[PDB]
């Protein structure tokens, strides 16, 4: 294949960097869930059931 | 689409970012492809993309160097635009930044830039700033000329040039040696807790200005000195961009009446002018000591001024106040009222893993020899905090410096980079520094995940399953939040509490007789509340109260003084248990060898509702115990562990361990005498059997069996 | 080449310098030979070399008197060269320093200088300062005029004069009765620990500026009164040359 220098020339919309209510609430929910997951008292079997989902 | 939220890096390398594989599949780019990242103010950076098992599908993981070049911060969004057209460069001109090249001279290319780029094939863009570590200094460079433009890949055949004065930093650029999140080792959970509470109002202030509900106004960080209380406060401000104002007790208290309160309220006014901002007040117990401890007008009025300044935060939008103390109960309690400083975080003492991470952070700039084993160091440095590990790394460096500088003899204003490049710190230099270092946090209790696992406990197969079900059931599907163990000593009561904590990766808090007695003897039973509060802060954890009757026995046990079964401490424990919910992720375990004389309240519904008997091990368990104790040593094939177990019919697990250690000691002595045999032989176990005895009598077993049948 | 680090000596004698044998053999500088030491401001000192089993190969062990004459301090590097052609002197003129002769009288030569040079074969140079002890006083003497130059060996058959007004002390030299490390008896291990922590930050301040390591900020000395806490603090400041402020 031959790359074309023109593929790297693109200008973003001005509103690109303005995050929505769903994007901001999603991140804050994940922050609360991440702290909760670190606090959870669970056995190795429950830990593996989640980790194994990516294999 | 093609846009991700900026998150923290796992790979510290400055030329690579990590994406979740599904997004690399949508962009049809492979691991190692070069892409451009589009940031704010029409800025871009070029980097290599890889993937891992931890990056979120909708996030991009990049380190501080990449974020600084894009002038973006954690929580922002960037676009990913593959740039396969990038070719190899022919000539690149790189010059250092003045802020980091001071006191050092020599050929910076040969020491830093050459090995940094050699066979690395790092993408480079004109204007990029990057850091190269080495020689106990962190030196960063900027790219000022590229023959190809505006970016290229460095190759082994690319000419690297470096001639000219160091470059002055721009006012919008931060130094890479400023404390950030990558400089914090242990206490990751506490840092995450601060992120949840603090980053949102600072990165998204519009969410809180539109509403009449204020975010938490103050956070009190407490724990021993040198654990990162101020490091977290500064790192958060530096990562979010909020202005950081530093206050401390001595600075205000050293001032005269009027000037003191003026400076305190002036800093608050400056924070509003520079909002968003964080005000960090160190030594809170010094600026706001308990009033009943002083008669001075200055101390009382400063507390009054701080109390009103905290209340005024409902007007000073986007200003958050944090404070540091040694203990939450060493400060004027007024500050902890609803609002003000009603939120607190226990930093604690880093465990062996955290200590290793802290050492790895401090050694980032240090050249270590192959014999240096920082994990072994972290295992030996019990009771040390990050402040002490920093001193340890400094002292190890200084010892290495003296050894070489005595022979180098370079006396000038600056040091050559070449002589620093050849300076390495060996294990002998860390060993020396360890002998000179003394932990600052040796008196406080150290709480960490225990190393005892289920394979270390012989027998009790059903008890193992019971504990696993008690913890797993409330997570997989009122569940009990505690269990009492009773039975003979030396059967594994403590090991059971540790093993469940181990497998759960939970902190183990060990309370022993002497500690329960200390609280009773000194009439300081109120400290039980702090123990339970520690259990909450340490969650997930197992809160183990051993020798529950140690006080009742100290008061007479079978005879008795002015008390009976209940005492100051057990009544405080009962009180605190009623305030702990099953959702606090704390499992309370008790143990006693005399369950007939312990306040029965502990077994009443809502407390230690589970009750498990631990008998002496049977024959198959005793063999398992011997095998577990010998799992770490060479043992000859002539050793018949079943024969030994058949004889030791009345022995406890502790008694079988004594036999193993006796045979071990004999094997070692024989080896030493022969040198002046390489494995434990049957003769060593047979000799141990001549002295080892059962510690638990038949009458004691009947006492426990009758109790078990009485309660069912 | 021939540049060694200045260290402390066990032998308190003013005419003795100790070197490790491997360097004595490499430089052909053998026990009993006379050697010159090159210090600061084109100054030099002459002494007799002896061997021992405690000196490092890269170090030279000398006392305070020799370091003062060379205007050097512990931890620095000086040049060493033999001078086997040194000859014996004939006439030596020595005067006491007025700063150390006060409240006392009598014949200083017969009490101090005579037993000091009595069959000692000491190597002296014009301008050398040396200390002679006795009579519960420590009296410093200077060599002010000799027939040979710039140095010689003082033989028992030479004529030593001790007549004339005492000589004034110069501002470029320190008193040999000032507190130093040789005034500290026990707790030598503690002194070694402090020296490692303090001498280098002060002796080579550019080294800590040049290398990214934090120096110690303060040392707390604790123990019963009268053990030498204030003695160490003074000895360290006087040996390193740093400005001392007492609180
Ligand atoms: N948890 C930690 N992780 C990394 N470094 C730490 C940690 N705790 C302390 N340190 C180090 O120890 C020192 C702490 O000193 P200081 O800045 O006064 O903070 P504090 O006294 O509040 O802990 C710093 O050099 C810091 O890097
Ligand atoms: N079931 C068991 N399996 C293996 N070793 C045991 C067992 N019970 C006791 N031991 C040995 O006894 C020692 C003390 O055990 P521990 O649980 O501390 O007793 P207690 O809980 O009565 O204080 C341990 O080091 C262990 O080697
Ligand atoms: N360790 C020591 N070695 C030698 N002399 C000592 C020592 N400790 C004390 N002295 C002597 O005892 C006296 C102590 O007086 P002072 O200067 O007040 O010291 P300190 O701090 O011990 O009180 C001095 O004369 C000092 O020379």
């Amino acid at each position: 294949f031959q790359p074309s220098p023109l593929a790297s020339q693109f200008e973003l919309p001005g509103d690109f960097f303005n995050l929505t209510a769903e994007e901001i609430k999603r991140e804050q929910r994940l922050r609360s869930e991440a702290v909760e997951r670190l606090s959870v008292l669970r056995t190795k079997a429950m830990r593996e059931k989640e980790e194994q989902r990516g294999l | 689409p093609n846009r991700l939220i900026v998150d923290e890096a796992i790979n510290e390398d400055n030329s690579v970012v990590s994406l979740s594989q599904p997004k690399m599949d949508e962009l049809q780019l492979f691991r190692g492809d070069t892409v451009l990242l589009k940031g704010k103010k029409r800025r871009e950076a070029v980097c290599i993309v890889l993937s891992d098992d931890t990056c979120s599908d909708e996030k991009i993981r990049m380190n501080r160097v990449v974020r600084n070049n894009l002038r973006v911060r954690l929580g922002d969004v960037i676009s990913i635009q593959p740039c396969p057209d990038v070719k190899y460069g022919k000539r690149i001109h790189v010059l250092p930044i003045d802020d980091t090249v001071e006191g050092i001279t020599g050929n910076l290319f040969e020491v830093y830039l050459k090995p940094y780029f050699l066979e690395a094939y790092r993408p480079i863009r004109k204007g990029d700033i990057f850091l190269v570590r080495g020689g106990m200094r962190a030196v960063e460079f900027k790219v000022v000329e590229t023959d190809p433009s505006p970016y290229c890949i460095v190759a082994p055949d690319t000419v690297i040039h470096c001639e000219g004065e160091p470059i002055k930093r721009e006012d919008e650029e931060e130094s890479l040696n400023e404390v950030g999140y990558d400089d914090i080792g242990g206490c990751r959970k506490q840092l995450a807790q601060i992120k949840e509470m603090v980053e949102l109002p600072l990165r998204h202030p519009a969410l809180f200005k539109a509403i009449g509900v204020k975010p938490p106004r103050g956070i009190l960080l407490y724990g021993p000195p040198g654990t990162g209380k101020t490091l977290i406060a500064r790192a958060v401000a530096n990562e979010t961009g909020a202005f950081f104002f530093l206050i401390n007790g001595p600075e205000i208290m050293s001032k005269l009446a009027g000037e003191s309160e003026s400076n305190l309220r002036k800093a608050f006014e400056e924070a509003e002018k520079n909002a968003p901002a964080i005000i960090f007040i160190d030594e809170l117990d010094a600026i706001a000591p308990k009033r009943e401890k002083t008669h001075g007008e200055v101390e009382r009025r400063i507390v009054s001024q701080l109390l009103t300044l905290m209340d005024g935060l409902k007007q000073r939008a986007h200003v958050i106040v944090m404070a540091a103390t040694n203990r939450p109960n060493s400060i004027d309690p007024a500050l902890r009222r609803f609002g003000r400083f009603d939120r607190e975080v226990d930093i604690g003492i880093p465990d062996a893993t955290g200590r290793l991470e802290i050492l790895q952070i401090h050694t980032k700039n240090m050249k270590l020899a192959d014999d240096v084993d920082l994990e072994q160091v972290a295992n030996e440095t019990h009771g040390h905090v990050g402040a002490d590990l920093a001193a340890l790394c400094s002292e190890a460096a200084l010892q290495a410096i003296r050894k070489k500088m005595d022979l180098i003899d370079l006396e000038d204003e600056t040091i050559d980079a070449e002589v620093m490049n050849s300076l390495a710190v060996t294990m002998d230099d860390f060993r020396w520094a360890l002998s000179q270092s003394n932990p600052s946090a040796l008196r406080e209790t150290v709480v960490e995940v225990p190393q005892v696992t289920w394979e270390d406990i012989g027998g009790l197969e059903d008890v193992k399953r019971e504990l696993q079900e008690l913890v797993q059931y409330p997570v997989e599907h009122t569940p009990s939040k505690g269990v009492l163990f009773y039975g003979p000593p030396g059967c594994g009561k403590t090991l059971l509490a540790k093993a469940i904590a181990n497998e759960c990766q939970a902190n183990f808090i060990s309370i022993k007789g002497p500690e329960l007695l200390t609280m009773w003897f000194g009439e300081s039973e109120a400290n039980v509340r702090e123990i339970f509060d520690k259990a909450r802060q340490a969650a997930p954890c197992v809160l183990f109260f051993d020798e529950l009757d140690s006080i009742a026995k100290a008061r007479g046990g079978n005879i008795g003084d002015g008390g009976g079964a209940a005492d100051r401490v057990i009544n405080q424990i009962l009180t605190e248990m009623d305030g702990m919910s099953t959702k606090k992720n704390v499992f309370i375990i008790g143990a006693t060898n005399r369950p007939d004389i312990i306040d029965p309240a502990i077994l009443r519904p809502g407390r230690l509702d589970q009750l498990i008997y631990i008998p002496l091990p049977d024959e198959k368990s005793r063999v398992a115990i011997l095998k577990a104790n010998l799992r770490k040593s060479p043992v000859a094939k002539d050793v018949d562990l079943e024969f030994l177990a058949k004889m030791t019919n009345g022995f406890s697990g502790a008694d079988l361990t004594e036999i193993c250690q006796r045979a071990c000691k004999l094997a070692i002595r024989e080896s030493i005498e022969s040198e002046i045999v390489p494995e434990i032989r049957r003769d060593h176990f047979e000799e141990a059997m001549r002295f080892a005895r059962r510690s638990v009598s038949d009458n004691d077993i009947r006492k426990y069996e009758m109790f078990a049948q009485t309660l069912q």
